[PDB]
């Protein structure tokens, strides 16, 4: 049970490129392992390297550190014909490098690729589209610029895409990945409308696009994601109106539109009817108009309701007298006008988490 | 497929007497140790 | 200005007098010297607030959000009530938040999701109610999530499990319902998964074999049904706690291949079938807990091949056959508990090879034969329970030289002969129960040297003679149960000198006289 010699020298190369030369002195790498390499045998009792990770992901169970001054991603990774995962976490090198194109040459086997907080520069190499068995791609928190390569549409079986915390421009990708579950692109510079192709990614359980420059409305088709648990479109430039039906989205626990300062519409009463599981609604500072509708009273699971900083008018529905479950309710900084229906139990429990200030009309009685 | 006891023989980088020692936080997990410093098991 | 915030923070601590006398704005003006306030030497701004265990009792002031540079907050052990304020989400640079061991309630605030630098969220042991919210999946670099010991409801959203960075997931002792999701295998950098003591149902996912980074897996004390899937065999966990559910079927023989196991707990389920002998391939396992199921068949002699086993509990099952002499091999066995099975045959003598054994419990079997005398070699024994069997013969005299015995229970057997005087040498013995035997001869006066003893029960034997004066010396004895022998004579009056004696029983002997006026009938 010994390691394929060529893979062995690739491993040596990679470890020297990273600053960890004590590996070269190790006689058989897949037998003398360190946390940060995993091997598997083939049917002729040869060990092949299957996982390679670096960095201290909080140091309890740390991976080989990198020389901050002189380390780099080694081209010798291309010799690991069986590498199924590769992981780099806060591994900082000689200069800030670009992501290398030669990573694409592991397309037969690479199933997970995580390059997280390494100060990577420049555009995402086109040839990573050649990793067509990838289920997990994460390049979160680097300094990447440019566009999301179009070739990402060849990730037919991708499970999770994290490109957040970069300077990515251009549009949301217009792919259709049937099995994609997490899409995280928040804190970038992405522009354009939300391509309606996005609602053909039915496996989606999380869409985090917040803090970009995406424009246009929410796709009306959005009803289609039955599995979506969280949706965050905060701090973009969306325009209204609210999609007529939301009722298909019966896993949605969180919807946050906060910061779309020109969203500008009403909350119709049939928008949120029957959202059993909905627990968090953040429509704050988005130029909402009209009256606060009453269906928002009968949302069984709703705990957090933020509607502050809008042009909401009218009186506070009397139904808001009988809502026992909310832990936060923000109607402050509007122009609501009437008396206040909140019952004593509610005011006492909520305390400062029920906020009603800066509403000039409001007729206050006791709280 | 199974499991095996972690072998620490080369798990402390370039610290040599790298040997396995167990930890209680009671449930139990393994670590590698060399000259009083801790490292994670392969 | 940060000092104004710190003064509001102090203004909502309830019970405080000389506690933060440092926080004296009259004249203790450099607040970077105040108790528990730490500044960084460049900005001289408040970066770390530690007030652990001062028991200040009030609330967390919203002014906590007026210290923006705070990187760490530790308010643990202060019996703080109220809610976690929203303004806590204004400490944008916060890395570490420990509000554990308090009386905080209400929900986990939404604004906690604004803390993008947060690594440790420690809210264990409070009274928080509500969901484990999805907003904590927008804390990109969160590593330790301790929420154990609150009253969290709702299910565990599978979104939680899509996280490469999370290390510690502690949800113990909440009231979480729902199942365990297959997506659990996406926590790829996690070593600690703990949902013990909730109200989780469903089965163990058959994809659990994909969680190969787990060092600890605890799903104990829920209501999980189904069988233990074959792919449990792929985990690289050291500690596998499944005890206390409704798991059915047999123990999967693939568990025999999990040599990395340090602690395997399958206890209190509805497991049936035999103890797989392949379990002896756990040459490195230090703990094996199979008690409280319906396991049948014999004790596998292969259990002798687990060289490092220290705690073996097979009690309260349906086990048959012999106690393997092979357990003589387990050189580290500290505790052996075989109570309440259907074991027959005699204790093997080779069991005296377990030189470090502390507890030997075989109560409630069909064991037989005599106490093998090689037992003298068990100088570590603290606790010996052979009660409720069919043991014969004389109580070995050598039993008296087992120095640190404090619980000795031979009750409910057929021990004959006479009490060995050497029992009076057990100066650490707390309980001596020899009841329901055929012991004869006299009540040894050397029980007068049982200085620690708290309870002596020799009822239901053939003990003849008088009650020795010497038990009047026993100062910690609270139960002298001597009924149903053939004692005779007057009750000695020195049983007045038994202060703590609170329960006496001498009925059904042939005693005579008046009960001495050493009557301490406090109960």
């Amino acid at each position: 049970a010994r390691t394929e010699p060529d893979e062995q020298d690739a491993v040596y190369d990679i470890m020297r490129a990273t600053g960890n030369d004590w590996a070269a002195a190790i006689p058989d790498v897949c037998r003398g392992r360190w946390h940060g390499i995993e091997c598997m045998p083939d049917q002729d009792n040869v060990y092949h390297v299957v996982s390679l990770s670096f960095g201290a992901l909080s140091d309890d169970t740390a991976f080989p550190t990198c020389d901050p001054q002189r380390s780099y991603v080694s081209e010798s990774l291309t010799r690991l014909k069986h590498l199924k995962a590769l992981f780099f976490y806060r591994c900082l090198g000689r200069a800030p490098q670009r992501i290398p194109a030669f990573l694409g040459r592991l397309g037969s086997s690479l199933q997970t690729l995580v390059l997280r907080e390494n100060g990577f520069l420049g555009p995402i190499p086109d040839e990573l589209g050649n990793l067509t068995n990838l289920k997990v791609l994460d390049l979160h928190k680097n300094h990447l610029n440019g566009s999301i390569p179009l070739s990402f549409n060849r990730f037919s079986g991708l499970r999770s895409l994290d490109l957040s915390g970069n300077r990515l421009t251009g549009s949301i990708p217009g792919f259709v990945l049937p099995a994609l579950s997490v899409l995280d692109l928040n804190q970038n510079l992405l522009t354009g409308p939300v391509p309606p192709t996005l609602t053909s990614c039915g496996s989606l359980i999380k869409i985090d696009l917040s803090r970009n420059r995406v424009t246009g409305p929410i796709p009306e088709s959005q009803n289609r994601l039955n599995q979506l648990v969280l949706l965050d479109l905060s701090y973009n430039r969306l325009s209204g109106p609210f999609p007529s039906s939301l009722q298909g989205l019966n896993s949605l626990q969180a919807l946050m539109l906060k910061g779309n300062n020109k969203f500008s519409t009403t909350i119709p009463e049939n928008a949120f009817k029957g959202l059993k599981n909905l627990m968090i609604l953040v429509l704050s500072n988005t130029n909402i108009q009209g009256s606060i509708p009453k269906s928002l009273t009968r949302l069984n699971s709703l705990r957090v309701l933020h509607l502050e900083g809008n042009n909401l008018t009218g009186e506070i529905p009397l139904e808001f007298r009988d809502v026992k479950h909310l832990s936060e309710l923000r109607l402050n900084d509007n122009s609501l006008t009437g008396p206040v229906p909140f019952e004593r139990d509610t005011v006492w429990r909520m305390r400062r988490k029920l906020r009603l200030y800066n509403n000039a009309g409001l007729c206050v009685n006791r709280d | 497929a199974g499991s095996r006891l972690p072998d620490c023989s080369h798990a402390c980088g370039s610290c040599s007497p790298c040997r396995l020692v167990m930890v209680s936080f009671c449930p139990m997990a393994y670590k590698c140790m060399c000259n009083n410093k801790s490292y994670p098991v392969p | 200005n940060e000092g104004k915030a710190l003064m509001a923070i102090k203004g909502s601590f309830s019970n405080l007098v000389n506690m933060l006398l440092d926080w004296d704005d009259v004249h203790n003006s450099d607040l970077c010297s105040w108790r528990g306030v730490f500044c960084d030497n460049v900005s001289y701004s408040v970066v770390s607030l530690n007030l652990s265990s001062l028991n200040l009792g009030g609330e967390i002031s919203p002014a906590i959000g007026d210290l923006r540079n705070l990187q760490s907050i530790d308010l643990q052990g202060n019996k703080l009530a109220g809610q976690i304020p929203d303004e806590i989400g204004n400490c944008a640079s916060l890395v570490y938040l420990d509000l554990s061991e308090n009386l905080l309630y209400g929900d986990i605030p939404f604004s906690i999701s604004k803390l993008k630098q947060l690594e440790t969220l420690n809210l264990k042991n409070n009274q928080l109610t509500g969901p484990v919210p999805a907003t904590l999946t927008q804390i990109p670099n969160l590593k330790r999530l301790d929420l154990a010991g609150n009253h969290l409801t709702g299910e565990i959203s599978r979104l939680l499990y899509w996280n490469e960075v999370l290390q510690y997931l502690g949800l113990r002792g909440n009231m979480l319902t729902g199942t365990l999701s297959s997506d659990m295998c996406q926590l790829t950098g996690l070593w600690y998964f703990d949902v013990r003591g909730n109200n989780l149902t469903g089965t163990i996912p058959e994809s659990i074999g994909n969680c190969t980074s787990f060092q600890i897996l605890d799903i104990s004390y829920n209501q999980i049904t189904g069988e233990i899937p074959y792919n449990i065999g792929f985990l690289q966990v050291a500690t596998l706690s499944l005890q206390g559910n409704r798991l059915t079927g047999r123990i999967p023989e693939v568990i025999g291949l999990m040599q990395a196991l340090a602690v395997l707990d399958l206890s209190d389920n509805e497991l049936v079938g035999p103890i797989p002998p392949i379990l002896g391939n756990l040459s490195f396992t230090g703990k094996l807990y199979l008690h409280g199921n319906m396991l049948t068949g014999p004790i596998p002699s292969e259990l002798g091949n687990m060289s490092r086993l220290s705690y073996l509990q097979l009690n309260d099952n349906k086990l048959v056959g012999t106690i393997p002499p092979e357990l003589g091999k387990l050189e580290q066995l500290f505790e052996l508990n075989l109570a309440n099975n259907r074991l027959v045959g005699p204790i093997p003598s080779n069991i005296s090879s377990c030189a470090a054994l502390n507890q030997f419990n075989v109560h409630g079997n069909l064991l037989s034969g005599s106490i093998p005398l090689a037992f003298r070699n068990l100088g570590s024994l603290t606790y010996l329970n052979l009660s409720s069997n069919n043991f014969k013969g004389k109580i070995p005299v050598e039993l008296g030289h087992i120095i640190n015995l404090d619980k000795l229970d031979l009750s409910g057997n057929n021990f004959s002969g006479s009490i060995p005087l050497t029992l009076g040498d057990l100066e650490h013995l707390l309980i001596l129960n020899l009841s329901r035997n055929h012991l004869s001869g006299q009540l040894p006066a050397e029980f007068g040297n049982l200085r620690s003893i708290q309870m002596i029960d020799v009822s239901f034997n053939l003990l003849s003679g008088v009650i020795p004066t010497e038990l009047g010396q026993l100062q910690n004895l609270n139960s002298l149960i001597l009924n149903n022998n053939k004692l005779h004579g007057k009750i000695p009056d020195q049983l007045t000198n038994c202060f703590t004696l609170v329960n006496l029983n001498v009925s059904f002997n042939n005693l005579s006289g008046i009960v001495p006026p050493m009557a301490n009938f406090s109960r």
